Parts: structure tokens; C-alpha cells; sequence
């Protein structure tokens, strides 16, 4: 199951 | 014994060729189980292992939505990154991410990972502590500050300690027959004369799973690390892997060389020689 | 900034003349991801060649496996033709049963 976490640079 | 779950994301810009391509691949150890490609006719998170097919509609719909949202975020990241590096709007650039969890035989968290790259160079990585970051340069420091302000490390640790660990344990049970089975290498030594006074001894290892393996040549019980040609471990196309190690030996000295094989699938390290 | 692909041409199972198999071309260690790979039967492009989904190693370099079903013979010569930004002209690696 993939990360549901937004990683905006 | 020990297992890992990893997701590999590639976001590549292509100016004048539409929007950046976003590709995500999910693995349990060396077995791919899911893929998402924005360039597919109809992008969806898609099965790539039989044991995942049993997952219900809520899984596939939840994962597809997450991928499209990830695809959008990484498309914005590529715009930001170009800006952070004072780059031209003409060049093609790549963001890469690799994240996941490692568990032991008990299925307890050994360690978590969240590494990112920009054009094949390290950009930012979540530290082993799952609370702080390692920014590779001043541009990655801007990303660090945005993440330290939004406490992204906490949200990651919560995923890496909870969901990543829980889901990998479930996949391991579902794919029990394959994921928890190690296939030992099928080994042999070949001999090829080069000249009157030299010959190549090649130590083969085939049909092994997982990919991790150690192939070494010893001359009189001494590792031949420098003179050993080692090819990169390569997939056979059937889940298994192949590798070889070669050494150039003087003619008549073949019996002084031994190939040593270490693999998870083997009860004890193998020792083989050329059998003429 | 840019990494040249390593190329390996080999068969899925050990090669037996007249017996069905899979010819593989494994391209790895390359950066950026854009790559052109062709499987050659006596110098001509084999159609229908499938490939693995794009992925990469711990050092960020990409890897792909290109494969097709084939029946080796003593006469038939096989090869892999690869092109990438780091290469002036395409690189041909001939298939050798012993590598």
C-alpha cells in the first residue's frame, strides 16, 4: 500500500 | 526471514512533449506487485503479482486516487525544482523517489526509508530516525524547511511504522508460497582456454530468488576480488535471477581455484571447482 | 549527470538448439530513463518485444528487461541493439550462449 503523504518540494 | 516493501517513483518532464510522465512501481523484496503509469491508455494502479489480484475494489480505487494525487504533486515538484536550480524551461528533468519499510522474521520494523533524487543525484532523504532530513544542497534545504514546517517527517513515520508494516505483513501472508520461498541457485563452472598458458573459469548461478547473492573466486583459499570479473545480477524473466563470476587462470592451475556461493536459499555456502 | 547503459544479452533457460526459450536484453546503470532497445534476429528487428516497467537501483540508475520468445538454432545469430543520449551510434551486443 502506497504512501498517502503529500511531499510538495 | 527478513522482508522489504518499496515503491519506486519516476517523474520525468518532457518540454514540448506534454505533461511529465509519472511512473510508480511497488515491490515486495524482488517481486514487483503493482504499477501505475500516467502514459497508459487508462492510468490505474494495476496488479503485477497473482497474490495482489485478490485485493478488493476499495483497495484499487484507493490506490489509483492516491497515484493520480501523487502524479499531480510530482508534476508541481518538477516545476518548483526547475526554479530552485535556476533551470531553463526547455530541458528535460527527473525526480525519483524510493520509500518503504524493512521488517524482520517477526515482521517488526527494522528500518524505514524515504529518499528523493533530482536528475540522478541525491536531493533529500528521511534519516534512519524518521524525524529529521538530509538535504543534499541549498535547493533541497528549501524543501527541508517546507517539510519541517508541515511536519512531513511525522506523517511519514506514522505511515512507515503503521500502514507500510501492516500491509507488507498482509502481502507476505497472501503471497506466502512465493514471497516466503527462497530458490537456491543452480550452479556450475565452465572452462574456456584463452591462450596456451591461460583459461577462463566461469562460475554460474541460475534460477535463484531473491536477487541477493555472493559469488567469489578463491585461489589457494585467498579471495580474488581484484582479478574477478563479476557481471551484474540479471532477471531471467520468470521471477529468478542469474549471475556469473569469472577469473583468468594460468593453464594447469585450475584446481587451485574454488568458487564460493552464498545465498538465502542454501543451508550452507557452496564450494565448487571445475570438474574436467 | 548522464550514465551509459550496461547491456546483457542472454537466454531465460540454458540454450538448447531447437528448444523454445526467451531471449533477454537487460539494460541497466543508465541515466536519464529514455532508451531505445531492439532485439535482432540475423540483423533484423524482432517485432512484439515486451519490456519490464521502468524502475531503478539504490544509486538511482534505471533498468529494464526487454524479452521475446525464441527458438535458438546453430545457424541463427541474435543480438541486442541499444541507443541512449550517452551513445553517439547504437551499441550492438551479440548473444553468446556462454555469457
Amino acid at each position: 500500500l502506497s504512501s498517502p503523504v503529500t511531499k510538495s518540494f | 526471514g527478513s522482508h522489504s516493501m518499496r515503491y519506486f517513483y519516476t517523474a520525468m518532464s518532457r518540454p514540448g512533449r506534454g505533461e511529465p510522465r509519472f511512473i510508480a512501481v511497488g515491490y515486495v523484496d524482488d517481486t514487483q506487485f503493482v504499477r501505475f503509469d500516467s502514459d497508459a491508455a487508462s492510468p490505474r494502479m494495476a496488479p503485477r503479482a497473482p497474490w495482489i489480484e485478490q485485493e478488493g475494489p476499495e483497495y484499487w480505487d484507493g490506490e489509483t486516487r492516491n497515484m493520480k494525487a501523487s502524479a499531480q504533486t510530482y508534476r508541481e515538484n518538477l516545476r518548483n525544482a526547475r526554479g530552485y536550480y535556476n533551470q531553463s524551461e526547455a530541458g528535460s528533468h527527473i525526480i525519483q523517489v524510493m520509500y518503504g519499510c524493512d521488517v524482520g522474521p517477526d515482521g517488526r520494523l527494522l528500518r524505514g526509508h524515504d529518499q528523493s533524487a533530482y536528475d540522478g543525484k541525491d536531493y533529500i532523504a528521511l534519516n534512519e530516525d524518521l524525524s529529521s532530513w538530509t538535504a543534499a544542497d541549498t535547493a533541497a534545504q528549501i524543501t527541508q524547511r517546507k517539510w519541517e514546517a508541515a511536519r512531513v517527517a511525522e506523517q511519514l513515520r506514522a505511515y512507515l511504522e503503521g500502514l507500510c508494516v501492516e500491509w507488507l505483513r498482509r502481502y507476505l501472508e497472501n503471497g506466502k508460497e512465493t514471497l516466503q520461498r527462497a530458490d537456491p541457485p543452480k550452479t556450475h563452472v565452465t572452462h574456456h582456454p584463452i591462450s596456451d598458458h591461460e583459461a577462463t573459469l566461469r562460475c554460474w548461478a541460475l534460477g535463484f530468488y531473491p536477487a541477493e547473492i555472493t559469488l567469489t573466486w578463491q585461489r589457494d583459499g585467498e579471495d580474488q576480488t581484484q582479478d574477478t570479473e563479476l557481471v551484474e545480477t540479471r532477471p531471467a524473466g520468470d521471477r529468478t535471477f542469474q549471475k556469473w563470476a569469472a577469473v583468468v587462470v594460468p593453464s594447469g592451475e585450475e584446481q587451485r581455484y574454488t568458487c564460493h556461493v552464498q545465498h538465502e536459499g542454501l543451508p550452507k555456502p557452496l564450494t565448487l571447482r571445475w570438474e574436467p | 549527470i548522464q550514465r551509459t547503459p550496461k547491456i546483457q544479452v542472454y537466454s531465460r533457460h540454458p540454450a538448447e538448439n531447437g528448444k523454445s526459450n526467451f531471449l533477454n536484453c537487460y539494460v541497466s546503470g543508465f541515466h536519464p530513463s529514455d532508451i531505445e532497445v531492439d532485439l535482432l534476429k540475423n540483423g533484423e528487428r524482432i517485432e512484439k518485444v515486451e519490456h519490464s516497467d521502468l524502475s531503478f537501483s539504490k544509486d538511482w540508475s534505471f533498468y529494464l528487461l526487454y524479452y521475446t520468445e525464441f527458438t535458438p538454432t546453430e545457424k541463427d545469430e541474435y543480438a541486442c541493439r541499444v541507443n541512449h543520449v550517452t551513445l553517439s551510434q547504437p551499441k550492438i551486443v551479440k548473444w553468446d550462449r556462454d555469457m
